């Protein structure tokens, strides 16, 4: 619904300052874990 | 190679320059910043 009566003219100002803005953000993260174990046992028994 | 002189000597171009730049209108110094008046 039209709330106001159509005016004969409009009050305006001119502004043509165009702007372009681009932002890029990259993030990386890497985490490597390594573990290792070894156990050894040797036994020897003798007699004649 | 037109200059401001060629614009000003022509009423249509002079008034286009005046209108498109709000040269007859003051500036409202609001707390949010300056804005041209209508």
């Amino acid at each position: 619904r039209e709330l106001i009566v159509r005016p004969d003219t409009l009050r305006a100002i001119i502004n043509n300052r165009a702007t372009i803005e681009t932002t890029t953000m990259e993030a990386e993260f890497t985490e490597t874990l390594m573990e290792s174990n070894y156990n050894s046992a040797s036994v020897k028994v003798s007699a004649p | 190679g037109d200059t401001l002189n060629d614009v000003i000597q022509d009423p249509t171009r002079r008034n286009k320059l005046i209108n498109d730049n709000n040269l007859l209108k003051g500036i409202i110094m609001g707390r949010d910043g300056p804005v041209p008046s209508s």
